[PDB]
RNA sequence: CAUAUAUCCUGAGAGGUGAUGCAUAGCCGAGUGAGGCGAAUUCGGUGAUCCUAUGCUGCCGAGAAAAGCCUCUAGCGAGGAC
RNA sequence: UGCAUCCGGUGAAGCCGCCGAGUGAUCGAGUGGUGGAGGGUGUGGGAGUGAGAAUGCAGGCAUGAGUAGCGAUUAGGCAAGUGAGAACCUUGCCCGCCGAAAGACCAAGGGUUCCUGGGCCAGGCCAGUCCGCCCAGGGUGAGUCGGGACCUAAGGCGAGGCCG
RNA sequence: GUCAACCGAGCGUUGAUCCGAGGAUGUCCGAAUGGGGAAACCCGGCACGAGUGAUGUCGUGUCACCAGGCGCUGAAUAUAUAGGCGUCUGGGGGGAACGCGGGGAAGUGAAACAUCUCAGUACCCGUAGGAAGAGAAAACAAAAUGUGAUUCCGUGAGUAGUGGCGAGCGAAAGCGGAGGAUGGCUAAACCGUAUGCAUGUGAUACCGGGUAGGGGUUGUGUGUGCGGGGUUGUGGGACCUAUCUUUCCGGCUCUACCUGGCUGGAGGGCAGUGAGAAAAUGUUGUGGUUAGCGGAAAUGGCUUGGGAUGGCCUGCCGUAGACGGUGAGAGCCCGGUACGUGAAAACCCGACGUCUGUCUUGAUGGUGUUCCCGAGUAGCAGCGGGCCCGUGGAAUCUGCUGUGAAUCUGCCGGGACCACCCGGUAAGCCUGAAUACUUCCCAGUGACCGAUAGCGGAUUAGUACCGUGAGGGAAUGGUGAAAAGUACCCCG
């Protein structure tokens, strides 16, 4: 059978100064699957964490293009999603900073 | 052409002539026409692309017969 | 740590229980891996395999 | 029945709010750059190739379509409309 | 290469040679240096079988030559700075240039060139601590913006269809 | 996994890594197929299910096009049809060559050139198959008492011949061979049938005579679909009609009775996945392929050398001295060979028993006459193709038009044509084996190359780079036995 799990969409966190400046004021950035969307991500998150999302965003990133003895390779695109948890305000513990 | 329908008398490709030759074809078409007919069985008028030869065939053989023979070939009549 | 004959004792709903559990584990592992709070990398492989086994058993039971 | 500045429509802009805010001249030490308080804020001229203007006037070369908006019924019609 | 025999890590070939030979193409089983694994001889067989020239092909290197140039008609300078190393890099005060553009914002197009940290054997028409150069990491957030989910013109594709 | 190391963290005798066969999953584009589209990215419908306080969202499926069959309706319009709706099965595109049918050039040669040749080649089209196509005499031949399906090879033959008788092209018969299946199935006359367009002797006829009820097995017509009978050349066949007449019965010949002729079952025989009808079945062969495995004999002695696999001297194995590697030429070190082994599963061969039919209700011959022996065809004329054959006296084979016949004293051919003799019986269909070919796969061989060679590509290779685009299209192999890859110091 096939079982829709929400935890197969959300792949991973983001770890960087921008992300931490966002966390200081309760905004969390995750890495998702490219064919996702905002309703799907909202549902995944306010299911997984039983916490009250109010607005979601996105972005795309065209991967870099490095060189080699062989030649011109290219990393992978992604989709970064950015969530602003509402006044509920239980931070995401499993993040681990 | 739309191609004959009762026999299959397709074209042919000639060539040269007299007075010294020159090599050069000129399709030898067949003589198809657009005669129509009437099927008393199913109460209908049918139009076909049939040579005069095939008309000869009809009038000494019938039309039912011919449409059955064409049904065999499964022409999209 | 499981095997197919061990799992084939389990009925469907038990398999789905373990399935959802293992996906939760894989998720928490990916966060740990990003954070750097992980060392035993290979658990990712092991979990991924176990999920495959479980779907495989389900499909066996659906084509039998 | 009608010629009224009637009535309606459309419509640049002036005015009030928007704005107890923002922000700004500057001052203070401060030195990477952090910062914090922060006055008056009226009056006239000039003048757009911009706005009313898809307007107006004139001419001949006589000047896209469809969706959208409004409307009349066909019909779905006992439930719902604001 | 067929066949028979000889030398060879106690140093073959190949290369640089010296001394010598043959009437000539050429030869040294004559010896030295380098070097590191296959070669010679006689008889026959078979040839991708001998290059100095094709405004011949491929690679490398010369003469010209340490010569011409170093990419506009705006014009650079002094002190201090870090640095191994400064005409050019950072800052200070001057100076000068464009100012319906050599200024600020979009579309096409390109694709990380953007920021930070480090770097300077390659590149920049000099050098370079510098750079759109090199490496790693980071970075692009839309109910209302430009498009799609709304519509159609030129034109295209074109069920069926007609012709061939 | 690897170029390709480094680091980290692990697994494994409870059998890992690895190899083989089958399955499962199988994002998006692509014939691409829900609609659309700038290929790999945008929007949806329907049924179900998950999910929210409801919407949004999510998951599983399915929805294109035509051809055919079946089913419902039958628009103008009356019959009724095209069409419309639903369901079921097919096809759709890719491929390296090889094939068959069709189309179809030119530079060249002719010392020019058009006819000719190059070539019916290249190329294009439509369709295939594991091979294809052709194929059972309307053939050859020459009076020999001959041959006997076809195809592919050798020769005949660079001949007879053809040809602006110029360049040049160019058979066949016959003979020797490979392979053998000197192969089978149909239509028509004639009956029995369902029918379907028509009619009405409305009766002395539908049948075996005859004894006969009916009063039509419709009475007579006519094509259709089914079943019998019939497959030939020295002609055969269907009617006719004697003779021997190689199983039992059930009912049928309209009908009870004598026969003739059907419709059933039964022992049986024959054959079978055959070209000659077609599906699956289960046994099944140490039969074959798809992983592999064992496998004989020297740490031998002296010397050289960094290392002995060398030289010299001693032994051995050998159904194994092929090859390669190992620190320098290794039968006795390693890998492996000669040789023998090995398959749970899948696949292929036959083998079987199922299963399926099929003849059995039968045949050999007699005998005198009517009927049938594949029709818009063969033939003739007009333009043309290709056959050695360029319109020539030009047969045979053929394409389009126009005209257009007979059924055995019939018809077609034996290089115009006519008479005689000879051979053969067209216009319906299938047919293996010999033959051609290699994208891929497996194992080997080489008086083939050995990094400017050999496939363009030993090195990231159809890559980089060039071009808008189709399309072009490169360069670069070697440390040494093993990285022991120069720790440490000095100048910078």
């Amino acid at each position: 059978a096939t079982i829709t799990d929400p935890r197969d969409i959300i792949l991973a966190p983001v770890i960087s100064e921008k992300s931490y400046g966002l966390i200081e004021d309760n905004v969390y950035t995750f890495v998702v699957h490219p064919d996702s969307n905002k309703t799907q991500i909202k549902i995944a998150i306010e299911k997984i964490f039983d916490v009250k999302v109010d607005s979601v965003n996105t972005a795309n990133r065209q991967g870099k293009r490095k060189r080699t003895r062989t030649g011109f390779g290219k990393r992978k695109s992604t989709k970064r999603a950015i969530v602003k948890l509402a006044a509920g305000s239980k931070p995401i513990d499993l993040f681990g900073a | 052409s739309a191609h004959c329908q009762v026999t299959g008398r397709g074209p042919g490709f000639g060539n040269s002539v007299s007075h010294s030759h020159r090599r050069t074809p000129r399709r030898w078409d067949p003589n198809i026409q657009n005669k129509t007919y009437y099927l008393p069985s199913e109460g209908r008028r049918i139009r076909l692309r049939v040579s005069a030869k095939g008309i000869k065939v009809i009038d000494r053989d019938g039309i039912e017969a011919v449409v059955a023979r064409m049904r065999a070939r499964g022409e999209k009549y | 740590g499981t095997t197919p004959g061990e799992l084939r004792e389990l009925t469907d709903d038990e398999l789905k229980d373990k399935l959802r559990e293992s996906k939760e584990e894989l998720f928490n592992l990916r966060f740990q891996m990003a954070t750097g709070q992980l060392s035993n990398n290979r658990r990712l492989r092991t979990v991924r395999q176990e999920i495959a086994r479980v779907y495989t058993v389900l499909r066996e039971r659906e084509l039998g």
